[PDB]
């Protein structure tokens, strides 16, 4: 009467996926991304990603991109770190490029694994652990560039107004702007002046990225920008998200992918929680703020759902967070987030979650 | 029909252990992992072979036969999990076993889900 | 200070257990957990890649774990081994491939055995063919298959034998097999039937004695295979019920359900009420305790819903694991006594196994 | 003192994320795994690399160089997770942080535990 048959897509619209990336850290060897539709908090399916997985959809929503580690035994033989390359619809493995040896082991930032806004290369960060950015031509299936230039930098920003460009954080509390030719190779770079100081105030890493410049927030809850208007990029900030009475209670940042930008609003997204002090950097968010990045005020705020980390849809005006395990799903068409659902049990342990892109 | 056909039922049930079924099944259930009951969630593999037996159908009143495979090469789905042993029986009798992997013949053998296929009515 | 490796297990051998975690959720990552029976403590593990089985080498000096790999986890090419670890220091030592075939499977004692002169690893294998392989230890080789065992299922060692065992085939009888110094089959016999398949079907786990084997079967009956003499002599049913014990459904349920105390004759047993189709797997509601000589049953305890357990004939001692808790119980008298319970011994384990003291 | 010397401790303090020592530790620490604080578990590999800081020891109070090593080579050991993050800072200070495998260096750098392996005062 029946038959088991496979080869079927995923059952839910490409707009409707999200990617719940869990690195599974009890079992860290089996990591795996999970699929969901955000509007009914459907399971679609999975990608398995072996030891402590990194992802992302290519920007044209056809294949999915992982980044990983295997050995010939696991525990022991011989490494092989690898992106892979997989169907979008049909969840399927379609190739994989051999990276060297060095790819960042850690959580999953965004930073860490991104692509160019054409979507040509795949960018990623290196670690062995003298940091490089590597950069993977998709089309070719290869790893084409080392970027040394990167040296003692961290994490990769995409400019989203130019095909092959990216900034990385240095050492120096300034930004390295990579310019990749159409090979992957480096075409040209530059160097802004310091932005934010490390030792006195140190930004996290994940920007609220606009079409053209970047926020970025700091321990202490200060705002740093920096604008690709130009070839040039030019630093600003700080400015403070507190007031006087958010500093007399010791609101500050928290989280991991802790921020986003609207960007037709000017909007940013930030995780904070109260009594802040040195150590609490890292900790679940007891507020989502809502920051107007035009008059750099606050403009709304809502309880975080002990939130760790977030992510934007644009052009649905969404916003998901998550707290490690539940992913939240708001509208943000209007100032004030509204809470639409809660996905609970997307995964036992994601930093990461991400939309299925839809602008093309 | 309606009994049968679990794709038009409602998905809270098709995702339980208690539907009928579903009644020898150790694993998850696919139509939780992205599947349906007759198709392996994208990117698995259904099994060639499986553990059978029949199941009382309560709706209609009749036995069917089921054919309980699964769908292989990614790694365990984890939803749904269902461990019903309804006349199943050690591995002296093994196509009516279910503590073993019915991925095991499969090119790869990471079991991923399990789901229930209905073959027909119960021999007589 | 400085950080060292090399160390061997804390607590000497004979206060070691053997806690098989499946880890079904993450069954890639599967493991040995290594414990102190004798209070509880954590001392180390063995990795186990997908659905490991493991066993202790009968001389104590080794830890032999059975397991599937494949060169990218969920791709690639399939090698099924064994593996021989050191068990004072957790360390890999040697690798034996097997042919695709190992069986994959909940961790019943009888899929991974060896010989009483310890000198071959006896596995069972499904293809879904049954057979079973025989693994040169020392030698590091597989040997051949035992053909002879289709339609058969799992390996009861003969223990008056050096290297002999037994497999309970689907015609309801036993196939005896007896190795030759090389490992291959020197000669075979088949019981007579000794249970109806279809009427009265026994579990697979032994309550194993010296030279002979008692076993439950689903309906709370006893079947025996004597193998003191040439040929293997079988009989039952004697039942474990009383009348009362029949009026409430009572019926054996479990997986390692079974065990013998080889100095007296007690036989124990996880045991549940209302007893039907299905229910065969159902925790213990009870653990009975069997005088095998005079048939009777001589205490019954709390079940602490119990699935495997384990007997050590040097100690005098049962564990009992319910999935992820390991109990302790001194059996020395009929009536078993409750020392301690290991909490988050495992997520998903079906088996413990001490590591052996003496045994000669 | 005995607040430098865990083995001479209580290994229910020891094994706290709380203890003075693990002020920037993220994963599971080897004491609980049947390691030491400064002897891995059996059949798992030292980190030559570390992240570290330092942590204040109230119990003398003096300030002490931390070097936050892993063991490496065996999978996860899932007991005493801590995710402490004092002094602990992103990756373009690189050896200051604690969201990275200290493992990744190692001849096998499946994470199996960390610790905190007291170097010297501050």
């Amino acid at each position: 009467r029946e038959v088991l048959t496979g080869g079927h897509s995923v059952s839910a619209p490409q707009e409707n996926r999200i990617y719940v990336m869990d690195s599974v850290f009890m079992h860290l060897t089996e990591s795996r991304v999970h699929v969901y539709d955000y509007t009914n908090g459907k399971f679609l399916g999975m990608v398995p990603t072996a030891f402590n997985g990194h992802v992302q959809v290519s920007n044209d929503g056809k294949k999915i991109y992982t980044m990983t580690t295997y050995h010939e035994r696991i525990t022991r033989g011989k490494r092989s770190d690898v992106v892979e390359v997989w169907d979008a619809d049909k969840l399927t493995f379609e190739k994989e490029i051999s990276l060297p040896p060095k790819r960042v082991q850690g959580l999953n930032y965004d930073g860490l694994f991104r692509q160019t806004t054409d979507g040509k290369f795949i960018v990623l960060q290196n670690a062995s652990p003298a940091t490089s950015i590597g950069i993977v031509d998709v089309a070719k299936g290869d790893y084409v560039e080392d970027v040394t230039a990167a040296a003692g930098c961290w994490s990769v920003i995409p400019q989203p107004n130019r095909p092959r460009s990216f900034m990385t954080i240095c050492g120096d509390g300034g930004l390295l702007t990579i310019n990749l030719g159409e090979d992957g190779k480096v075409a040209s770079q530059s160097r802004s002046k310091q932005m934010f100081s490390v030792a006195d105030d140190p930004i996290f890493i994940a920007p609220a990225l606009d079409k053209d410049k970047a926020h970025f927030v700091s321990y202490y809850g200060n705002v740093y920008s920096a604008d690709f208007s130009g070839d040039e990029v030019k630093v600003d900030g700080p400015w403070s998200l507190l007031n006087d009475e958010d500093k007399a209670k010791n609101w500050v940042p928290g989280g991991y992918n802790l921020v986003g930008l609207h960007r037709a609003s000017g909007r940013m997204y930030v995780f904070m929680h109260p009594d802040g002090k040195e150590g609490t950097h890292k900790f679940p968010a007891a507020e989502i703020w809502v920051m107007d990045t035009k008059t750099k005020q606050r403009v709304a705020r809502i309880p975080g759902r002990d939130a760790l980390s977030m992510t934007i849809d644009q052009q649905r005006n969404l916003m998901l967070t998550l707290d490690g395990g539940n992913v939240n799903v708001y509208d943000i068409s209007q100032p004030e987030p509204k809470l639409l659902r809660t996905i609970e049990g997307a995964a036992e342990a994601s930093l990461q979650v991400q939309f299925h892109p839809v602008g093309g | 029909h309606i009994s049968l056909n679990p794709d038009l039922a409602n998905e809270d049930e098709v995702n339980s252990c208690d539907y009928w079924r579903h009644c020898a099944v150790d694993g998850f259930l696919c139509s939780c992992c992205g599947g349906t009951t007759t198709t392996c969630p994208p990117g698995s593999t259904p099994s060639p072979i499986s553990w059978i037996g029949t199941c009382h159908n309560p709706h209609d009143g009749k036995d069917y036969l089921i054919s309980y495979h699964d769908c292989c090469g990614k790694t365990a789905c984890g939803r749904c999990q269902c461990n019903t042993q309804t006349r199943e029986r050690p591995g002296y009798e093994f196509f009516l076993h279910n503590d073993v992997n019915w991925c095991m013949a499969n090119e790869n053998s990471t079991f991923h889900c399990t789901t229930s296929v209905l073959v027909g009515l119960a021999k007589n």
